[PDB]
């Protein structure tokens, strides 16, 4: 069997999470 | 926050963490700014080593 | 007639925050109007002003990458002698910028 | 195990991913992340 393990990976050149902007009425979400 | 990120990580999770990974309960206690973890003696030590890697001091940025 | 003109304006907002924490500076102005209806009577309002929302982050080399949302608006004024200066017509002109720089 | 029991949760407070799996699946996602993490260039449009 295999034991579980939690790893933490820091990102240096990008963002986690979505970015949001607007074009005058409507919202755009980028994954 | 930190108490919602680890709670969603251990959600469901019928996995042999060393009982299972799905019976660990994590509850935020904001009155002394601390986490409450309930599990076996090996799962409590497993979350305590993860918390000390996510707990670092931050730096200040002033934007002009 | 023979007219000359010149105008300079330099404005600067300053904001302090930490790594990976979203912060907001806001300096706005609200204009309330009276829509005299009968059922869903409401105070409707418009809002314009300077606004920054930033999310700073340090890279591996020591550079600072930011996710910006800048708005800078003010109130454009039509001719004061005509009747439309007393009703709810503040012609608002804004300037919006959304980008990512490092 | 399987590929369906890996949990990935975003932790934005230190800008890092949290992966929970076996010792071979954690190393498998760590090699994918280092290929998607590159520095970008700036374009100025006039």
């Amino acid at each position: 069997l295999g034991r579980q393990k939690i790893g933490v990976m820091r990102l240096n050149n990008t963002f986690v999470g979505d970015r949001t902007y607007n074009l005058r009425d409507q919202k755009m979400v980028i994954p | 926050g930190i108490a919602t990120a680890i709670e969603r990580l251990l959600q469901g999770e019928e996995q042999p963490l060393g009982a299972a990974a799905g019976n660990i309960k994590i509850v935020a206690y904001p009155d002394t700014n601390s986490l409450l973890v309930k599990g076996t003696a090996e799962q409590v030590h497993f979350i305590e080593m993860l918390v000390k890697a996510l707990d670092v001091a931050k730096r200040h940025v002033e934007l002009s | 007639l023979e007219e000359k003109k010149q105008a300079t304006v330099v404005s600067r907002p300053v904001l302090l925050t930490q790594e990976n924490v979203p912060a907001i500076f806001d300096n706005n102005r609200t204009f309330y109007t009276k829509l005299i209806g009968e059922r869903n009577v409401a105070l409707e309002h418009v809002t314009y002003g300077t606004m920054i929302r930033v999310l700073p982050r340090f890279s591996a080399d020591g550079q600072i990458e930011m996710s910006l949302d800048i708005e800078d608006g003010n109130d454009k004024t039509p001719q004061s002698d005509t009747t439309t200066s007393v009703d709810a017509l503040p012609e608002v002109g804004r300037t919006l910028i959304s980008t990512i720089a490092r």
